């Protein structure tokens, strides 16, 4: 499918979604440190063989959300700074998000 | 071809001097900072200026 | 006699300027002038409490690497200028907020800061920024805290809204310390000495108060030696 830029990042709480906007891009002036999410992106993934001793764990606790995989832009380790500019380039014929 | 969107983020980092950095003059005299000494430990003249 | 020394006393303060002073200690025995002078110089230059700017909030400013219309200096330059602010905060308060609002062409200086009576600006002539247009306006909220030493913004423990700009804080008010040991004319003996300490500071800390704080620190640290035991 088509990779989507969005703020709905699986297995990531609201602590790491503080600095992104609705479109999934950090704000201008955000002080970020290593590992912080700058732009959120989710990529569709295919079927994955679950090992039986993880099928059991799925059975016990029924949580299962693996439709997409989190491939987002993150600040490199030991790099801390301020976001000073963000530019978005969109292909001709693709919907322009809010940002 | 195949690219739907690109986002570019510019990060500004302030880097302060620290041991391991390379310093030099204009006469081929280069070196690596070994210690950041406190002011009270460095040599000073008769007017107290270190 | 031999077993008993003459304790030095504070005999003179000479205020050359707001930021320069001389303090005289007399009388001192042989060798004690150098010992006390070096100890006081090391304590004064390292462990002297003060007040410094820590956070700034400028309307319409998101980060330091930006520009404001009508202001010739970048926000980085304005913060560097604010680092040189000399502020004395009344005792009992380790935190205070001041405001700086100015419109119209001209140099925006430290004498345009509105304080709450518990804050004294020591250098009103210190230029903070420049407004190059009659329509230009600046509105800043500055945070002043009491501390000791040099606390970089990176070393501060980690919510912070976008717009709050951290400023590196050098709390120590002492800039330069010199000391000279000269001869002293006391009674009939000639072995006595005199210690003159030349202090260049930012004007926030009084000379006598600085000397007593340094002496208190030294005495407290020596208290461990006076009671030497296995701990």
């Amino acid at each position: 499918g088509a990779e989507e830029i969005t703020a709905d990042i699986p297995n990531v709480g609201e602590a790491a979604l503080s600095k992104l906007d609705e479109s999934g891009i950090v704000y201008i002036g955000a002080e970020v440190k290593g590992g912080d999410i700058l732009v959120g992106k989710v990529t569709p993934k295919g079927e994955t063989q679950l090992t039986p001793e993880e099928k059991l764990l799925r059975a016990i606790f029924g949580e299962k959300a693996s439709d997409v995989k989190d491939t987002s832009l993150r600040v490199p380790n030991s790099v801390a700074g301020t976001v000073i500019d963000v530019q978005v380039f969109t292909r001709d014929g693709v919907e322009k998000d809010k940002r | 071809p195949g690219v739907l969107k690109i986002v570019k983020v510019y990060l500004a980092v302030k880097r302060r001097i620290q041991p391991g950095d390379k310093m030099a003059g204009r006469h081929g005299n280069k070196g690596v900072i070994s210690k950041i000494n406190p002011v009270e430990d460095m040599p000073y003249d008769e007017n107290g200026q270190p | 006699s031999v077993t008993e020394f003459l304790k030095p006393r504070l005999v003179d303060i000479e205020q050359i300027s707001t930021t320069h002073a001389k303090v005289t200690l007399e009388p001192l025995e042989r060798g004690f002038g150098h010992t006390l002078g070096n100890a006081l110089r090391r304590i004064l230059l390292s462990s002297m409490p003060g007040c410094a700017v820590t956070e700034v909030e400028i309307e319409g400013v998101l980060h330091e690497y930006s520009t404001k219309e009508g202001v010739q200096e970048d926000i980085l330059e304005i913060l560097l200028n604010l680092k040189g602010l000399a502020v004395r905060v009344a005792e009992g308060k380790d935190e205070v907020f001041i405001t700086l609002n100015k419109s119209g062409s001209g140099p925006v200086v430290a004498g345009d800061i509105t304080h709450d009576g518990d804050v004294e600006i020591v250098n009103p002539e210190h230029v903070i920024c420049h407004l190059t247009s009659d329509n230009a306006a600046i509105a800043m909220r500055i945070k002043v805290e009491r501390g000791r030493g040099y606390v970089p913004a990176s070393a501060r423990i980690h919510e912070r809204p976008i717009g709050r700009l951290l400023v590196d804080a050098t709390f120590s008010p002492v800039d330069k310390i010199a000391y000279s040991v000269e001869a002293a004319r006391v009674e009939q003996r000639t072995d006595l000495d005199k210690l003159v300490i030349d202090m260049e500071t930012n004007g926030t800390l009084e000379p006598e108060e600085a000397i007593r704080r340094a002496a208190t620190i030294l005495a407290e640290q020596l208290d461990a030696f006076v009671d030497l035991r296995d701990v």
